[PDB]
């Protein structure tokens, strides 16, 4: 629990806590009209509002100002959907209100073949019932992922990402002493996180035919 | 470039 990794915890933790869900959205998924359009455009609100909330968060992180300019988008590109999902999991796991929302989800357009993984999905999440810091860590980890296409210079970015590893795996150990491997766990969750990558650009093809409409930032952030 | 979103990182 050094000084130096203290202090990194408050930055993350301070960048995080900024993130909020406007008003206007929760107000919509519980007073408007309920049809597939409808669901569809509320959803299209959450997912804007989500990548500009990522976008808040990332440009935050330690080291990220410093890093090639290009690297920068590649990063933001290259975690958008995982980060989304993430989010998404800790904010449905709002009192119920998650039920309306989930109806909704359920009955936007889309397939059961991505609406089941989804729901699934947050159950492995909340069966660790993880903690504001280590959402915030996780978060942070997918992020700044060396590993995404279109990075110039991986190990600048591994040099960010190791520090909060160190961190996340210190309070594992903490909070969960008891169970030594909840960090493999975790580990394990970023896993499973991975194949909304695959997930998501099928969907977004089912969605296209139909000829849905996107937001500018949804449309930029994900190669529309 | 990817514009909009160079304007949303450098706010
Ligand atoms: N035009 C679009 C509208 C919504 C999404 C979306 O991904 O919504 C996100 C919210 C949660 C449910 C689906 C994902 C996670 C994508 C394009």
């Amino acid at each position: 629990l050094t000084p130096d990794q203290q202090t990194l915890l408050h930055f993350i933790m301070d960048s995080y806590n900024k993130q909020r869900m406007p008003q206007e959205i929760t107000n919509k998924i519980l007073k408007e009209e309920f049809s597939a359009e409808e669901n569809f455009l509320i959803l299209t609100e959450m997912a804007t509002n989500h990548v500009q909330v990522l976008v808040e968060f990332t440009k935050k992180l330690p080291g990220f100002q410093t890093l090639d300019h290009e690297d920068q988008i590649a990063l933001l590109k290259g975690s958008a959907v995982e980060a989304m999902f993430l989010r998404s999991a800790e904010i449905f796991n709002p009192s119920g209100h998650s039920d309306l929302l989930e109806e909704r989800i359920r009955n936007s357009g889309i397939s059961d073949e991505y609406i089941t993984p989804m729901f699934s999905f947050y159950k492995s999440i909340g069966e660790l019932k993880m903690t504001q810091e280590e959402y915030a860590l996780l978060t942070a980890i997918v992020i700044l992922s060396p590993d995404r296409q279109y990075i110039k210079d991986r190990e600048a970015v591994e040099k960010l990402q190791e520090p909060l590893l160190d961190v996340l795996q210190k309070l594992c150990k903490i909070h969960q002493p008891e169970n030594p491997q909840h960090f493999a766990c975790l580990l394990g969750r970023l896993t499973e996180l991975r194949t909304f990558n695959h997930h998501h650009a099928e969907m977004l093809m089912s969605w296209r035919v139909n000829d849905h409409k996107f937001t500018p930032l949804l449309c930029e952030i994900w190669d529309v | 470039e990817n514009l909009l979103l160079r304007y949303l990182l450098d706010k």
